[PDB]
RNA sequence: CCGAAGGUGGGACAGAUGAUUGGGGUGAAGUCGUAACAAGGUAGCCGUAUCGGAAGGUGCGGCUGG
RNA sequence: GGUACCUAACCAGAAAGCCACGGCUAACUACGUGCCAGCAGCCGCGGUAAUACGUAGGUGGCAAGCGUUGUCCGGAAUUAUUGGGCGUAAAGGGCUCGCAGGCGGUUUCUUAAGUCUGAUGUGAAAGCCCCCGGCUCAACCGGGGAGGGUCAUUGGAAACUGGG
RNA sequence: CGCAUUAGCUAGUUGGUGAGGUAACGGCUCACCAAGGCGACGAUGCGUAGCCGACCUGAGAGGGUGAUCGGCCACACUGGGA
């Protein structure tokens, strides 16, 4: 019996400046109720970096979790692509 | 072709306008009738007529209406396909309907579609409501209609290769 | 209810007989025997709608709800509405031949009781399904009005079968609208309630 | 326009203004504010009952009573039928009805109301103008 | 706690009862966990309809019916099946 | 610029109808080749031919005026414009002039027509009405 | 320690009301001109400045909707 | 609550009104009034021949209802996605350079976010809808089903949009 | 969901370590540091509003409503507390 799977995203680091954390822009993007065309929205999440192994402009996965502080509910999974 | 008018026709009228011309003396009036004419087997037409009187106007209108006749496909007592007729800021959509609906249409559109022999029409005027331009719009929408037999003959095809 | 007046205004024999239009075919009233003008589209649709609803004597609440329920059935719309008003039970009594009008057949269903498949029906607007043997109870077994309308012989329509003595009215498949009424123009009434 | 322009500015729907706004409000006494009640009829006390005239070609003297309401607003209402009971300080129930002839008047005094008596000598149009079915 | 209980449906003078697994806390016509079928009292005969296996499923997790629901279970015969299961 | 070439080939065919031209050169992308192949096999066209070249290629279209003066193609339309894309489920696939016209609808198994996509029961882009 | 209320204070928003005032609308054949519509009797209009009881005039630039 | 219900007796006896009638809008005449009284939703009636005012007759609409009002929605394609426009009717920024945004010529490989499709769960009960049943029919009740997600997980497709 | 004729808003606010507290994770509370956090994809502010299943209209898309019935919420003369 493998337990239930938590929500996962991939995104892009906005800031590094908070102590051991980052914020992450998920760019999933969707259409209207009325006009039907598909428009974009950027969702920035607070995510934990326990090693602080991040940079601004980094494609990264995040896992959701228990609330780690105020506004934090996410952590790192696999830092995919590094900034240049 | 030009439909030769030797049929039995029902010839009911939409409007007679009273229609003026100003002279040195003053206003001089005439009556401009437009009348829709056709049997209920698929031939429709309409015509304008002007005179000092009402009945001579209806005479000239029924004559000019018998001159110009049009044909309409009556596929299953309806029209074959939905169409918008657009003569000059009169725009009228026409849908085929089911067998119970009756002619759903406003006054002059209803006169065209009842004197056409078409029995089940959904329709709506999406433009100006003068009778003359609405009747021209209806007959524009009924001239551009297409028969399934004729379109099957047009595509180098057969009817059952269209209809299913 | 005069009900000659309704017929001569609507211009139709609503019984269907040489009465009520002979000697006076104009509409009613002080503006009637003069040459009346023809009616518009609205007037023609009203004439045909009220031809039908004054045949059957219906108020427009029941008449509209049967129009709607007939729309919920299949086929052609104005045919199905004719069929539903020819399943109406006053019409069943007057077309079995148990009354001379539909008012007398209304009083038969209302109080001078008549029975469907058993117990009773006190209600004129009862829609009669097929297969239903319609008769009278042993109390009103053969009394003077049903007795007269038995003495008088009308045709039984082919969507009915009717006995004289046993007096049970039984049915067939469905009343086809070719059989129902020649004079009432359906699908002007569909157009009247299309607006 | 274009779909992106419809997405970022939208279609702004046309403004709706009520034809009779003095009915379209209300009042509570201790809160000292002016609630939106949207009510069909309002009784108020007459502040001035006169008569005055329309503006242009139509020329016949109208009826013209001015009433202060229970929400607090004075509006000039109209007294429709022929010959009216009313005085100053009369209790009046007001329905919304525009009087095109006299300008500035957009309500009717309901005839048959709390104090506005039903009209005299009337047999056709019974319910309007308030009068009972007399006798026969 | 969890109780299989009747639940009122129907017109004014003509009641009807859906046999309904609810809590004692929840209102009578209100929220409920699952239902088994029905109960017509106002028929001049009988006519109860019980699901008879999902009702049995709720009886064993611990859900004690009310008196009329219990004797409806007895009429269809599920309390005998429950006693056979406890004797199993 | 050019912003979509499918709508431009549909207007090029429509303007060739209204002028009653007999030939069209169109710069021939692969979806244009499949559109003109569908309109060939449905009898809207006499014949279509490909000119494979270096620049981008040419597709030539031979418009069909079967009888006296009868535009077999009466009108064309593009449904999914680049700026409002249109996608239909298989129980929403549109049948046009109810049967007498057609809709080029590129589903997940090939750029299909109307009836083909309806009978294959898949949906995708809805990219031309052809009357 | 926290702490509701109350107290003091300086601001912010919102409604009334206010001598007086400024433009607006509508109204019984009121007074002064006649600016525009015709080449409207000085072609008109647009912007801007200026002057003048008032429409308006005049300058400059532009426009034909001469 | 001797309540629904059933059964017997008696008499047409106890039981119809409201609105409109110029057009839209079905339904018209007469008498009084005389730009007065008044009507009005609009067009607008009425200044001595008023089918528009008030009354009577009549007719028409409905019907234990009818009419007025107040608000919603339609009509209204009159906020136009479906489904409108900008030379002169309202409407092209005075014009440019350009950030964000939107849109993207061609061939091919690949990906699967969009798209389509399958399975699973779920979107309670009542409600709308379908099918039958019970109330004397109906309203209503009841049973059975359907419907509704850019929904989550999961599996196929690869034409197109996107990614590499 | 309405207003941009509301454009700047935060400072336990934004993170850290440690402690307390809680049925529990957590600036939920406190010490000490770091200068963070939200922002024209509309923060903040102001106005309005219980939300929904559903209800009315409409060909539909929609628009309006949130009575009854049913689910969740919040309230109990006003504010606070256990």
């Amino acid at each position: 019996s493998e337990r239930n799977q938590r929500k996962v995203y991939q995104g892009r680091v906005v800031s590094d400046k908070m102590d051991k954390t980052i914020t992450v822009v998920v760019e999933t993007y969707k259409k209207h109720t009325l006009y039907g065309k598909r428009v974009k929205y950027s969702k920035k999440f607070k995510a934990h970096d326990e090693n602080n192994q991040a940079k601004i402009g980094d494609i990264v996965k995040i896992m959701e979790t228990r609330p780690l502080s105020a506004t934090k509910r996410f952590r790192l999974v696999e830092v995919v692509e590094e900034a240049v | 072709r030009i439909d030769p008018s030797k049929l039995e026709l029902e010839e009911r009228l939409v409007t007679v306008n009273r229609v003026a011309k100003v002279v040195k003396g003053g206003r001089r009036f005439r009556f401009a009738a437009l009348v829709v004419v056709g049997d209920k087997n698929g031939h429709v037409g309409f015509g304008t007529g002007k005179a000092q009187e009402v009945p001579e106007a209806i005479r000239k209108a029924v004559e000019d209406a018998k001159k110009n006749l049009i044909e309409v496909p009556m596929v299953g007592t309806t029209i074959p396909h939905e169409i918008i007729g657009r003569f000059g800021a009169g725009n009228i959509l026409l849908k085929p309907a089911s067998e119970g609906t009756g002619v759903i249409a406003g006054g002059p559109v209803r006169a065209v579609l009842e004197l056409a022999g078409v029995a089940d029409i959904l329709s709506k005027s999406l433009g100006s409501n003068t009778p003359i331009n609405m009747i021209r719009a209806t007959l524009q929408g009924l001239s551009e209609l297409k028969r399934a037999e004729d379109v099957a003959k047009l595509r180098g095809k057969s009817v059952e290769e269209l209809l299913g | 209810g005069p009900s000659w007046k309704l017929s001569r205004r609507l211009g139709i024999s609503l019984s269907g007989t040489g009465k009520e239009l002979e000697k006076r075919p104009y509409a009613p009233g002080p503006h009637g025997p003069g040459q009346r003008k023809k009616l518009s589209e609205y007037g023609l649709q009203l004439q045909e709608k009220q031809k039908l609803r004054h045949m059957y004597g219906v108020n427009e609440r029941q008449f509209r709800t049967l129009f709607d329920k007939a729309g919920k059935l299949a086929g052609k719309h104005g045919e199905n509405f004719m069929i539903l008003l020819d399943s109406r039970l006053d019409n069943v009594v007057y077309k079995l031949g148990l009354a001379r009008t539909r008012r007398q057949a209304r009083q038969l269903v209302n109080h001078g009781h008549i029975l469907v498949d058993g117990s009773r029906v006190d209600i004129p607007s009862y829609l009669v399904k097929p297969g239903q043997t319609i008769g009278v109870r042993e109390k009103s077994r053969n009394l003077s009005i049903i007795k007269e309308s038995v003495e008088v012989n009308n045709f039984v329509p082919e969507y009915l079968t009717f006995d004289a003595e046993k007096l049970e009215g039984t049915f067939t498949r469905l009343p086809e609208r070719s059989e129902l009424a020649p004079e009432i123009n359906e699908a002007l009434i569909v157009e009247f309630y299309s607006r | 326009p274009t779909i992106n322009q419809l997405i970022r500015k939208g279609r702004v729907s046309k403004v709706e203004n009520s034809k009779s706004p003095a009915l379209n409000k209300g009042y509570n006494s201790f809160k000292k504010e002016h609630t939106n009640v949207s009510s069909p009829q309002k009784r108020g006390v007459c502040t001035r009952v006169g008569t005055m005239t329309p503006k242009k070609p139509n020329s016949a003297l109208r009826k013209y009573a001015r009433v202060r309401l229970t929400n607090g607003i004075e509006v000039t209402a109209y007294i429709p039928g022929i010959g009216h009971n009313l005085q100053e300080h009369s209790v009046v129930l007001i329905r919304g009805g525009r009087v095109k002839d006299l300008p500035g008047v957009r309500y009717h005094i309901v005839r048959g109301a709390l104090d506005t008596a039903g009209v005299e000598n009337r047999a056709q149009g019974r319910s309007k103008y308030g009068t009972k079915k007399p006798k026969a | 706690a969890v109780k299989i209980r009747l639940k009122r449906m129907g017109a004014k003078k003509s009641p009807f009862y859906r046999i309904v697994v609810a809590d004692s806390r929840s209102p009578r016509d209100g929220r409920f966990i699952e239902t088994v079928g029905t109960y017509n009292p106002v028929a001049k005969p009988a006519e109860v309809k019980i699901d008879e296996e999902l009702a049995l499923k709720w009886l064993q997790t611990g859900a004690k019916p009310s008196d009329t629901v219990r004797n409806l279970f007895s009429s269809q015969g599920i309390m005998e099946k429950f006693h056979n299961a406890k004797q199993g | 610029v050019m912003t979509d070439p499918i709508a431009d080939m549909l207007t090029r065919i429509r303007n060739a109808n209204m002028v009653r031209h007999e030939k069209l050169e169109i710069p021939a992308s692969k979806l244009k080749r499949e559109i003109a192949e569908i309109l060939k096999r449905e009898g809207f066209i006499r014949d279509v031919e490909f000119v494979e070249d270096s620049k981008q290629g040419i597709i030539r279209v031979f418009l069909k005026y079967g009888q006296n003066n009868e535009r077999v193609i009466t009108g064309l339309k593009r449904i999914s414009k680049p700026g409002l894309r249109v996608y239909a489920k298989s129980n929403e696939v549109p049948r046009v002039l109810n049967g007498l016209g057609i809709a080029i609808i590129s589903t997940s198994q090939g750029v299909l027509t109307d009836k083909e996509a309806r009978a294959k029961q898949a949906g995708g882009e809805v990219l031309a009405y052809v009357w």
